[PDB]
């Protein structure tokens, strides 16, 4: 019983995809 | 022990403080640092992005004083579980500005000191041992200008 999860996913998700500064 | 990621965590958090037009002071009493500058920048950049895929940080989880620190832990824990780079850093740091600024727009004060607290402690325990091991932090300078 998390949504904190989701929001470490999408935090996640940003961050991955953030090596193209 | 020469922690000074205490010092970028406050800069970090004053920063975003001060663009809602608070201030660091309200909530707790090798000149190199063009981290300060190229981190809050990383941040803001975080943000801009974060909002357009989805909803701003500040308005994601429902945070009162008392869920606060569990619900703090349980997303890092889980940003940092596969694997750590620093784009999540860059998260990291974000995530508990949006914190701050929520925590002050929903009256809850109390929180701002621990926050940087909070994340001041994990960035010393769990976050170090990577950074140097990766460059230290000028090489996140170099990288994201």
């Amino acid at each position: 019983h998390q949504a904190e999860v989701q929001i470490a996913r999408k935090l996640q998700c940003i961050a991955d995809q953030f090596h193209r500064l | 022990m020469s922690q000074s990621n205490r010092e970028l965590v406050v800069d970090f958090l004053s920063y975003k403080l001060s663009q809602k037009g608070y201030s660091w002071s309200q909530f707790s009493d090798s000149e190199m640092a063009a981290v300060k500058q190229a981190l809050r920048e990383a941040g803001d950049e975080f943000e801009l992005r974060y909002r357009r895929a989805f909803s701003d940080l500040t308005s994601q989880l429902h945070i009162t004083p008392g869920t606060a620190y569990q619900s703090f832990e349980q997303v890092v824990n889980e940003l940092f579980r596969d694997g750590v780079n620093w784009g999540r850093i860059v998260a990291f740091f974000s995530f508990g500005g949006a914190l701050c600024v929520e925590s002050v727009d929903k009256e809850m004060q109390v929180l701002v000191s621990r926050i940087a607290a909070w994340m001041a402690t994990y960035l010393n325990d769990h976050l170090e041992p990577w950074i140097q091991e990766n460059g230290g932090w000028d090489t996140f300078v170099e990288l994201y200008g």
